[PDB]
RNA sequence: AAACUUUCAACAACGGAUCUCUUGGUUCUGGCAUCGAUGAAGAACGCAGCGAAAUGCGAUAAGUAAUGUGAAUUGCAGAAAAUCAUCGAAUCUUUGAACGCACAUUGCGCCCGCCGGUAUUCCGGCGGGCAUGCCUGUUCGAGCGUCAU
RNA sequence: GCGUGAGCCCGGGUCGAACGGCCUCUAGUGCAGAUCUUGGUGGUAGUAGCAAAUACUUCAAUGAGAACUUGAAGGACCGAAGUGGGGAAAGGUUCCAUGUGAACAGCGGUUGGACAUGGGUUAGUCGAUCCUAAGCCAUAGGGAAGUUCCGUUUCAAAGGGGC
RNA sequence: UGGGCGAGGCUCCUUCUGAGUUCCCUGGAACGGGACGCCACAGAGGGUGAGAGCCCCGUAUAGUUGGAAGCCAAGCCUGUGUAAAGCUCCUUCGACGAGUCGAGUAGUUUGGGAAUGCUGCUCAAAAUGGGAGGUAAAUUUCUUCUAAAGCUAAAUACCGGCCAGAGACCGAUAGCGCACAAGUAGAGUGAUCGAAAGAUGAAAAGCACUUUGAAAAGAGGGUUAAAUAGCACGUGAAAUUGUU
């Protein structure tokens, strides 16, 4: 509900909690996952080790029903 | 005009072709669609099996 | 110009006939809202496109 | 250019179109800039929704098309009410 | 631009998705329309059940190998074993599938028994009431408690 | 409470229909009750008002005034009653518009048409009463 | 001290905010499938006792027939229903896919028939016709493409 | 009068048909700014200004009112590549008569191309209509998915004279 | 195995629908307040001079008046096996779509990756053959269908068109550009662009008449519940202005 949101509390305060120096611009740093091997590499390496590259072989037209074998313990 | 058109319709009764103003004006598509007999025509092959195996009236007891 | 086609002359006739104030008895009808001719045109004010 | 050149404006690029009635018939090309006359199809473009709706069906009299729904509702019947003078 | 420990976003909204949004405010109205159509077709099929008899069928893959369900229609071999003519089956509420085969005696026998039970429970009215034939119900056992839903009265007893 | 899907309880639609009704519908809209004597005589509760009817005003500043209906101005949803009038500045006399629901009909203008109407209403009312009393 | 400027208040101006209203929008849901060469959509010009527009209509022109209802319409006048509903019969100007050829022209033709002017030939009036692509059929034809006498 | 405060309540006036408190629910929910949007209104300010094209004056009539209405007289200008008399384009009734409150004629206005009510355009000989020019559009054909492009006599069985 | 009726039912058009305007107060007007009653399968909505179940239209319910005949249909009446049709078995036979499939190459496309579909060009088939079986190739099996001809309700999309019902929506700078003679007035050569603008009062009862003025108007007077509600019309803020 809108009456519980913090925007109601920011009324009367210029910059709406986004700061005066940094101004809530459109897309600083890029959209989506831009700069994964660049300015966002520090994040993409601290979290998500293994984001980039290939591992293993491919299976064209994988039919998941071939591998149906749910297990139960004694 | 009404009397003249009534007389003309009487004259053109049982005639194959009658003037366009006397012909019924339903709709272009309605006038162009197939006649009832032509649309209901079926093949002899269909007619035989329709005669000998139609949808029956049946019930299934519980 | 003095040289006119029949179509142009006819349209000028129609414009001239439309150039008039509204009848007085119109304003006396029940529910009337027309105060004046809002589509009035003058040869010095608004140019008609043929 | 400007005021002095505007004084030479005493010719007509466009005249009245016979099909749409607008003063958009190019006098030399003999083609209407609005309705596309004399082409058989009426000029219409999907990048001008306003232009399309200015002349779509329903902006005129609909002399014949307005009577079709009633005739359909009554089934395109013919004849006269059982018991009518004539 | 990621900023914290987030799952990597992959929301496929880079096309103009708003141009193809399908809301479902017509769900109850469509249900009402469906119920009306069902009632109308049941009334049209006045004494008959509203559906066709379906066979028991085993689901294909190694997953779902364990479960049976309803199939499309009975095979020619099943109809022949049950003694129901091929041209007569679809006119008495039996679905026929000409492209399914009976590779196993178990499925063949199960479907044949199903067809035989249906034929035993079938009430066949004569084409003309004043001259019934030998293959029709003779007007005495023509009154009984009938079923109008073969999907329930002839469902999968144990999938 | 309304049930039938063909009936609508829209205020906008009701007002539009009322204020743009054609003349024949306005005739039915401008109905008036009958007096007690006429109601007992004809077994009819209300009828559309007609020019030449005799009415008594039972609401408004002109209560208890009686007179003949001299005009039924449907366009203005009013009637004009004889001698129920007003004076302009010039002293000229103009009729006062009275809504038919504010009057009661004390004497009816009767001709076969106005009567086939009363017989239809009476027969319908009697049948409805009998069916409800079954 | 007045005047002037400013401040405060009452009244009066200017302006159209606020409040209340809403025959209008907007959104959702349900039913239905019906344009046109038998001339559509659209455009033009006209039509009322007194109308410029809007609405309606087409020289039968604010409408005709027919059915239903049952006494109006209304601004004035007038008269003996209605600016009513419904709508199956008609009318439906010039146009427009637009169709004799054209059209920036109310331009220029041809055919059939009738009526007048001494008239198959000219002129005038009236009515009906004359587009293209294609299908089926009809009839008249072309070709040493080809068959028999 | 209450509350630190945002605000809340009351008195008086105006006014005329709906509205509020409490607990939940909901949002297109709180403005001084954005050369913000729309609308309205100021100081400037009775101010800048209304000074090209030689120029007006007397008497009389009209009228509530006359420098810019009219009559007469005088004085002047345009000075036949005119401020003259007629046309083409363009305008469309501005033309004529009668009447005139407001608005407009950046002063006035009795006057007006303004407003209002009525009139006015007469052709075998003047034009269009006929002819062809530059050119444009058909046709036969050929391109092009197609809207359509070329083509104008071109690889076409394309007509008019008499008895 | 062919034909014809068909009660009866569902449709369709049409007639018809309960109850206060009782007494008192306020008011210009009760539709407000108080008292006493009534109807309710109807207390949805709207109008009527202010909040009306009973003043009026409608509203609920299945019925009913008269009519057209659109559908379905229990069951009846009546032809008849030359013909045509199904089933049970069988030695044998068993026709089956070509510049098509397929292959190469090029372009495009696809999640389709030594190439998913499509198309252009070149090559160009076969008869248990052929296609497919998501890694290119040869060989051997297996599985599954049967291309290059064709028709076909429904469940599905869509508020563009014609009707209808609604909303925790907007309320005249909002809501569609348009609540109004709005795709109008107006602008542009043109393609196109494109506004502003709702509310007197219950009822015009829209101010007779006198007087001053050339007139516009003013002052009296009149209408109304109200004119500071007077067609510059409900209320009438601020900016800004005049007087005191
Ligand atoms: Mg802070
Ligand atoms: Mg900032
Ligand atoms: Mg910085
Ligand atoms: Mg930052
Ligand atoms: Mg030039
Ligand atoms: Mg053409
Ligand atoms: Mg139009
Ligand atoms: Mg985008
Ligand atoms: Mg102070
Ligand atoms: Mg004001
Ligand atoms: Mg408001
Ligand atoms: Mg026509
Ligand atoms: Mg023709
Ligand atoms: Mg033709
Ligand atoms: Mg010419
Ligand atoms: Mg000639
Ligand atoms: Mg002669
Ligand atoms: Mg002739
Ligand atoms: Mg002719
Ligand atoms: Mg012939
Ligand atoms: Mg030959
Ligand atoms: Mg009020
Ligand atoms: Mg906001
Ligand atoms: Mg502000
Ligand atoms: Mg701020
Ligand atoms: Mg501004
Ligand atoms: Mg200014
Ligand atoms: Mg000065
Ligand atoms: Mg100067
Ligand atoms: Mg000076
Ligand atoms: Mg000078
Ligand atoms: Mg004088
Ligand atoms: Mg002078
Ligand atoms: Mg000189
Ligand atoms: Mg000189
Ligand atoms: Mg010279
Ligand atoms: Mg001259
Ligand atoms: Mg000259
Ligand atoms: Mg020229
Ligand atoms: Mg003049
Ligand atoms: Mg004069
Ligand atoms: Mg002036
Ligand atoms: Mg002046
Ligand atoms: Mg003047
Ligand atoms: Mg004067
Ligand atoms: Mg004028
Ligand atoms: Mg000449
Ligand atoms: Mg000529
Ligand atoms: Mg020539
Ligand atoms: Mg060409
Ligand atoms: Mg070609
Ligand atoms: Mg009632
Ligand atoms: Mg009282
Ligand atoms: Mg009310
Ligand atoms: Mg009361
Ligand atoms: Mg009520
Ligand atoms: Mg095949
Ligand atoms: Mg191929
Ligand atoms: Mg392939
Ligand atoms: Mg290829
Ligand atoms: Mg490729
Ligand atoms: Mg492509
Ligand atoms: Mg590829
Ligand atoms: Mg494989
Ligand atoms: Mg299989
Ligand atoms: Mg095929
Ligand atoms: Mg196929
Ligand atoms: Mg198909
Ligand atoms: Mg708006
Ligand atoms: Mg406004
Ligand atoms: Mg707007
Ligand atoms: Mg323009
Ligand atoms: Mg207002
Ligand atoms: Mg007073
Ligand atoms: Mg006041
Ligand atoms: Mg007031
Ligand atoms: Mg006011
Ligand atoms: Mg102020």
């Amino acid at each position: 509900p809108t009456r519980f949101s913090k925007t109601r509390k920011h009324r009367g305060h210029v910059s709406a909690g986004k700061g005066r120096v940094g101004k809530h611009r459109k897309h600083p740093g890029g959209r989506g996952m831009a700069g994964g091997q660049h300015h966002h590499r520090t994040n993409l390496d601290k979290y998500h080790p293994g984001y980039f590259g290939k591992v293993g072989m491919r299976h064209f037209h994988l039919l998941r029903n071939h591998y149906w074998r749910p297990s139960i313990n004694i | 005009n009404a009397k003249q058109r009534a007389q003309l319709r009487l004259f053109y009764k049982n005639k194959k072709y009658l003037p366009l103003d006397l012909r019924p004006k339903l709709t272009r598509a309605l006038r162009r669609r197939l006649s009832k007999e032509d649309a209901s025509r079926v093949l002899e092959k269909t007619k035989k099996r329709l005669t000998h195996f139609p949808q029956r009236k049946y019930a299934v007891k519980a | 110009p003095s040289h006119k086609t029949f179509r142009i002359k006819q349209k000028l006739a129609k414009a001239q006939k439309q150039n008039r104030p509204i009848p007085q008895w119109i304003r006396l009808r029940t529910g009337n809202t027309i105060r004046y001719n809002a589509k009035r045109r003058h040869w010095r004010k608004t140019r008609l496109g043929l | 250019k400007g005021t002095s050149s505007f004084g030479k404006r005493h010719n007509k690029t466009h005249g009245l179109c016979r099909r749409c009635g607008r003063r958009s018939l190019h006098n030399q090309k003999k083609v209407c800039a609005s309705c596309g006359y004399p082409a058989a199809k009426t000029r219409k473009y999907n990048w001008s929704e306003k232009a399309k709706r200015r002349k779509v069906t329903g902006t005129g009299r609909m002399r014949y098309l307005s009577t079709v729904p009633r005739r359909f509702k009554n089934g395109f019947r013919t004849g006269v009410p059982k018991g009518a003078r004539g | 631009a990621i900023k914290h420990n987030q799952q990597i976003p992959n929301n496929h909204f880079r096309k103009h998705w708003q141009r193809r949004v399908r809301c479902h405010f017509d769900q109850p109205g469509k249900k009402v329309t469906r119920r009306l159509a069902r009632r109308a077709k049941a009334a049209a099929l006045a004494p008959r059940p509203v559906d066709k008899l379906r066979p028991i069928v085993r689901c294909p893959t190694v997953k779902y190998n364990r479960r049976t369900r309803l199939g499309r229609g009975f095979t020619l071999e099943e109809l022949k074993a049950a003694g129901i003519p091929r041209l007569l089956a679809p006119t008495i509420g039996i679905a026929v599938d000409h492209r399914r085969k009976n590779l196993s005696e178990e499925s063949l026998a199960a479907n044949v028994q199903r067809l035989k039970d249906y034929k035993a429970r079938l009430i066949l009215f004569p084409r003309k009431s004043n001259k019934p034939k030998k293959a029709d119900t003779p007007k005495d056992q023509q009154t009984a408690e009938t079923t109008t839903s073969l999907r329930t009265s002839f469902g999968v007893e144990q999938p | 409470m309304k049930v039938r899907p063909t009936v609508s309880s829209s205020r906008r639609k009701a007002r539009k229909a009322h204020f743009s009704a054609p003349s024949s519908v306005r005739r039915v809209i401008m109905s008036a009750p009958l007096s007690k004597e006429l109601r007992e005589k004809y077994n009819v509760r209300s009828i559309p008002i007609r020019k030449g009817d005799e009415v008594q005003i039972v609401r408004g500043a002109h209560k208890d005034k009686e007179g003949k209906v001299t005009s039924v101005y449907r366009l203005k949803y009013v009637i004009h009653v004889e001698r129920v009038t007003r004076e302009k500045a010039t002293g000229q006399t103009v009729p006062i518009g009275i809504h038919p629901s504010n009057v009661v009909i004390t004497k009816l203008h009767l001709d076969k048409d106005r009567e086939n109407i009363l017989a239809r209403i009476k027969a319908g009312r009697e049948q409805v009463a009998k069916a409800k009393g079954k």
